[PDB]
């Protein structure tokens, strides 16, 4: 089953065997029906690793493919407090306005959790995207406002 | 050539509590809610103005004033044109605090245009910083000070039209004739 192990070589950080999964035909989109539709992606989130991440969106990951629950690498991303990862989903075009089955979106999530590094990506990123909307000056750089954040937090539940 | 003649950032500093946000809703939507939803981070609002037959680009920006969910000091700094700082008139420590404001610009800040707000002037009987005192500081400094109330929409204009022409201006003084 090549998509179960790329999936599980996703959380462990495994690019040898994420790669030898794909090399034998698994779907970097693989949903795993036995646990919540979940994918290589939000696997690569939950094991906290940026370069798995990397790995799997230049291999052809679709960056808003959801969970069962409506919720993407993003949503997880910032309820995990993985600061790093959101940065690299913000600019590499995912959705910060999906909501998932319960109507929560990444803003709104990183404002209860009072995590100001999160909330000042996803503010920045939208900026950008209303600085866009009207047509450097007019682009954040949010890589630069991320490089000297942490990348995670180790006190918040995670890995 | 873009959709805007001029763009400039604009940040709104000052202590927790004093009204950043609620000036800047008010001047972006004309609205005041009487809430108190503490600022995580940064916030923003894009608003545009007309001025003299250009289209002037705002871009402002709402600090957190409290430290614990402040990011990065030099995010918030970078760039700006003008930078607008705020104490409350019924908090004298807030006004204590300006001149901690003004240094985090200075430590940050090469050239800026900055302009001195002091807000929820609405409640004479709660009113601790008196209007003279203000004004005599801000000349020492050699700033423009405006009272305001966010609440009432007193001054709110006024004000954000006033470091709008500073930042305006310093940016004119310094093309050709
Ligand atoms: N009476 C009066 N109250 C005001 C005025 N402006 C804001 N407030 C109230 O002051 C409280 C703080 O307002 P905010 O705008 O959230 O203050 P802030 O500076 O953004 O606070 P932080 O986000 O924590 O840094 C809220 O309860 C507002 O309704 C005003 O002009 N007059
Ligand atoms: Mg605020």
């Amino acid at each position: 089953n090549p998509g179960l192990q790329l999936y599980r070589a996703s959380y462990e950080k495994n690019l040898p065997k994420m790669a030898e999964a794909l090399a034998h035909g698994a779907d970097v989109n693989w949903a795993n029906s036995e646990e919540n539709k979940a994918t290589p992606l939000i696997q690569a989130v939950l094991g906290g690793s940026l370069v798995t991440c990397e790995f799997l969106l230049q291999n052809g990951a679709n960056v808003n493919q959801r969970d069962v629950q409506g919720r993407g690498p993003l949503h997880h991303a910032t309820v995990l407090g993985h600061t790093g990862q959101v940065c690299l989903f913000l600019k590499r075009g995912a959705n910060q306005h999906a909501t998932d089955e319960e109507g929560k979106d990444p803003l709104s999530i990183a404002v209860e959790a009072a995590n100001a590094d999160i909330v000042t990506l996803l503010r920045l990123a939208r900026m950008n995207e209303e600085m866009r909307e009207s047509e450097d000056e007019t682009y954040q750089d949010i890589f630069r406002d991320f490089s000297q954040m942490a990348s995670n937090n180790p006190e918040k539940l995670n890995r | 050539a873009r959709d805007y003649d001029h763009l400039f950032k604009l940040l709104i500093i000052g202590d927790s509590g004093v009204g950043k946000s609620s000036l800047l809703l008010r001047f972006a939507d004309n609205t005041f809610s009487g809430s108190y939803i503490t600022t995580i981070g940064v916030d923003f609002k894009i608003r545009t103005v007309e001025i003299n037959g250009e289209k002037v680009k705002l871009q402002i920006w709402d600090t957190a004033g409290l430290e614990r969910f402040r990011t990065i000091t030099s995010t918030y700094y970078r760039g700006t044109h003008g930078v607008i700082v705020v104490y409350d008139v019924t908090s004298a420590e807030s006004f204590v605090n300006v001149k901690r404001w003004l240094h985090e610009i200075n430590q940050n800040c090469d050239d800026v245009c900055r302009i001195l707000v002091g807000n929820k002037n609405d409640d004479p009987e709660r009113k601790v910083v008196e209007t003279e005192d203000a004004y005599k500081f801000a000349g020492q400094m050699g700033i423009q000070l405006f009272e305001t109330s966010a609440k009432e929409n007193v001054n709110v204009e006024e004000m954000f039209n006033c470091i709008t022409e500073l930042v305006l201006r310093a940016k004119k003084d310094n093309l050709a004739k």
